[PDB]
């Protein structure tokens, strides 16, 4: 809450230069994205948080009740720091401790192990891998 | 001779570029759109 | 992403938009259609082998 | 750079065929249409 700047980030460090009659600066979008702190005279900068998607690969739901959840598009030790409760909003963050973390061009999916053969297409994951349920 | 002419100008493959330009082009309208007011006091949310 | 877009950042914001019951799951379903198809038509024209 | 001003929810999923896999379909059609 930066005299009345009210909003939601992480605040690192920036080298970018402010004239003396600055104190905000903006992007494309006009959105404000870097601020002075009003008690010393150094330049922050605001990104937001991490976010993302999930989605589930499932079988049939009569054929089993087992799934594989994929992260789309996050190198995968981004997830296991942000284990911890009151920090995810997905509550259910012992699925990311699971199985075997396989990691793809779309994001690593946790739950489904990675053989070197070959077969048909069932479940289309992206750029180049499919998941199938089997023995 | 094709390999030359291919290669020859800029708009030799003009069909497959206006596709990833309009789907580029449309993007940043998007994006640009939410600095507008539509008769509101701010554009931005958390000042009103 | 809906929700994002439109009410980023804002937790005031967001229980609004859901008093305007199903629009941002029907544009999920619309794109989801795009994107899709698109992946047949590339299965349809190299894949005649 | 614009592509990371997309902190707004606008992404791009990746296709299913990869390009080195396109280039081996095209590669079967040029092989069983000259012998
Ligand atoms: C359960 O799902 C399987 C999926 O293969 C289907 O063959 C079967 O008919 C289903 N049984 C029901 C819906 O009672
Ligand atoms: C994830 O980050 C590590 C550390 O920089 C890097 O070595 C690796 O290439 C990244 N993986 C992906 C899939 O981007
Ligand atoms: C394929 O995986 C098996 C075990 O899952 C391993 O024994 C084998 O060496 C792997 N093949 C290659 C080419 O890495």
């Amino acid at each position: 809450n930066f005299n009345g700047l009210k909003g939601t980030g992480v605040l690192t460090e920036s080298n970018k230069k402010f004239l003396p009659f600055q104190q905000f600066g903006r992007d494309i979008a006009d959105t404000t994205d870097a601020v002075r702190d009003p008690q010393t005279l150094e330049i922050l900068d605001i990104t937001p948080c991490s976010f993302g998607g999930v989605s589930v690969i499932t079988p049939g739901t009569n054929t089993s009740n087992q799934v594989a959840v994929l992260y789309q598009g996050v190198n995968c030790t981004e997830v296991p720091v942000a284990i911890h409760a009151d920090q995810l909003t997905p509550t259910w963050r012992v699925y990311s401790t699971g199985s075997n973390v396989f990691q793809t061009r779309a994001g690593c999916l946790i739950g489904a192990e990675y053989v070197n053969n070959s077969y048909e297409c069932d479940i289309p994951i992206g750029a180049g891998i499919c998941a199938s349920y089997q023995t | 001779k094709i390999q030359d002419s291919l290669s020859s100008t800029a708009s030799a493959l003009g069909k497959l570029q206006d596709v990833v330009n309009h789907n580029a082009q449309a993007l940043n309208t998007l994006v640009k759109q939410l600095s507008s007011k539509f008769g509101a006091i701010s554009s931005v949310l958390n000042d009103i | 992403d809906c929700t994002m877009y439109i009410c980023g950042d804002s937790t005031e914001c967001s229980n609004l938009l859901l008093q305007y019951g199903s629009f941002c799951t029907q544009l999920k379903r619309a794109l989801t259609g795009i994107a899709v198809e698109q992946d047949k038509n590339t299965q349809e024209v190299f894949a005649q082998v | 750079l614009i592509c990371a001003q997309k902190f707004k929810g606008l992404t791009v999923l990746p296709p299913l065929l990869t390009d080195e896999m396109i280039a081996q379909y095209t590669s079967a059609l040029l092989a069983g249409t000259i012998t």
